[PDB]
């Protein structure tokens, strides 16, 4: 049997980066050379492994994480990076072993009056641990006085929308990202 | 009630160092995006540095490797360590809180940094 | 390949009651990611508008913003004596660093 990579890359809709989707992949023969040779990928960067020398490699579990971010934020999906996304949405460990794949999806994830479907976390007290995932929606308290569920001054909703308009610069355009974390052995 | 108060500016020779402090009230520094923004006499606004609530810090290229931002959770304070100062660093320095993607709703009165010739 | 902001006009002088409009242009589409600030000389900037068209609390209603994408305007429907200042736009959610407009100075003559 074949690994369900079509369900990952060719999926109709991706998740928001703060609620990034993880799908485990095991008990399947996988064709990787087709992925690297595909010119339909703006970004295909592997860490700890040669991309070509991949079909001849066995790993226990392969986790595929997919979400949507801005073009300018793709550089944060990498080991040892800081920023809104890496700190508060999706963190990769310094010792990450795997590949990061991205492609422009302006034709899919942008609507004329803006696409407010995709969100990201703007406020969080502390950084995410590697592969941690936070989907809470509690009002972020920026001052001493508590918020008690009422937004306002010093009382900010933590999630913000991208509003992908098709006229945005590429750096503000939606890119779909797929992160393949491998479980390598001896 | 809410305010930021800069301090520590002065007159310094080139290559000298200076350290600025921003005392907050009505607002918690380590829970906010806190940035330093400067304005050269007669010129425009130039963002300098920011520190995230999570602790990440970022700098403008013109100050990278010479300026260091920090905070004091104990005294609810923001600091800017300015080293190897140059004439183009002469400016009024403001600390401000970002509440939405760069929107600085709260500012301090500033503090004046002058780098003599 | 970074985004740059231009602000026009650079300087303008008007009279009390005048309707003043200031333009900010982005070199690439940035949706509604913009803020407007007023800076009187010797004072700290004051936030007027954020997200292109959201009026800051306490800011008089005669100030308003509009535009989305590349063209943004600030509008003072009826200029007041205290309204003389420079005015800055700012690219919000900007990478790698926040960008400020070059500023628009507003004077007041007879
Ligand atoms: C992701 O999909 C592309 C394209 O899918 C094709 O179009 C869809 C609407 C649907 O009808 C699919 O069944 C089609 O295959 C895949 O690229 C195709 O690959 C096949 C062989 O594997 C080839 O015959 C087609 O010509 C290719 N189509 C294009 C447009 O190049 C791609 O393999 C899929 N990716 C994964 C990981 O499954
Ligand atoms: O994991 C998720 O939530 C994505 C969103 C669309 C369907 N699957
Ligand atoms: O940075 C690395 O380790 C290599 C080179 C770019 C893609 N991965
Ligand atoms: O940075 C960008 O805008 C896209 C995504 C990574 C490569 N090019
Ligand atoms: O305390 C407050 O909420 C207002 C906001 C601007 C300054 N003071
Ligand atoms: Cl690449
Ligand atoms: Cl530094």
């Amino acid at each position: 049997n074949l690994c369900p990579f079509g369900e990952v890359f060719n999926a109709t809709r991706f998740a928001s980066v703060y609620a990034w989707n993880r799908k485990r992949i095991s008990n399947c023969v996988a064709d990787y050379s087709v992925l690297y040779n595909s010119a339909s990928f703006s970004t295909f960067k592997c860490y700890g492994v040669s991309p070509t020398k991949l079909n001849d490699l066995c790993f226990t579990n392969v986790y595929a994480d997919s979400f949507v971010i801005r073009g300018d934020e793709v550089r944060q999906i990498a080991p040892g990076q800081t920023g809104k996304i890496a700190d508060y949405n999706y963190k990769l460990p310094d010792d990450f072993t795997g590949c990061v794949i991205a492609w422009n999806s302006n034709n899919l994830d942008s609507k004329v009056g803006g696409n407010y479907n995709y969100l990201y976390r703007l406020f969080r007290k502390s950084n995410l641990k590697p592969f941690e995932r936070d989907i809470s929606t509690e009002i972020y308290q920026a001052g001493s006085t508590p918020c008690n569920g009422v937004e306002g001054f010093n009382c900010y909703f933590p999630l913000q929308s991208y509003g992908f308009q098709p006229t945005n610069g590429v750096g503000y355009q939606p890119y779909r990202v797929v992160v393949l974390s491998f479980e390598l052995l001896h | 009630q809410v305010q930021l108060v800069e301090s520590g500016g002065g007159l310094i020779q080139p290559g000298g160092s200076l350290r600025l402090s921003c005392a907050a009230s009505g607002l918690t520094v380590n829970r906010n995006y806190m940035s330093w923004i400067r304005q050269a006499p007669g010129k425009g606004l130039e963002w300098v540095s920011v520190i995230y609530s999570g602790g990440s810090t970022f700098y403008a290229d013109s100050v990278k490797g010479r300026f260091t931002i920090s905070r004091d959770n104990s005294k609810n304070t923001l600091s800017l360590q300015m080293n190897s100062l140059r004439a183009e660093d002469t400016a009024i320095y403001y600390c401000a809180r970002d509440f939405y993607e760069g929107s600085f709703d709260i500012w301090g009165q500033g503090t004046m940094v002058t780098v003599s010739s | 390949s970074a985004i740059q902001l231009t602000q026009s006009p650079s300087f303008l002088s008007a009279s009390i009651g005048d309707r003043v409009t200031i333009t900010c242009r982005a070199s690439q589409g940035i949706s509604s990611y913009l803020a407007w600030y007023q800076q009187k000389p010797g004072k700290a900037p004051k936030l007027l508008i954020y997200a292109a068209s959201t009026l800051q609390s306490g800011v008089p209603s005669r100030f308003s913003g509009s535009g989305s994408g590349t063209e943004f305007t600030l509008t003072i429907s009826s200029l007041q004596p205290e309204d003389f200042a420079s005015y800055y736009c700012q690219q919000l959610n900007s990478y790698p660093a926040p960008v400020f407009g070059p500023g628009t100075k507003v004077d007041i003559k007879a």
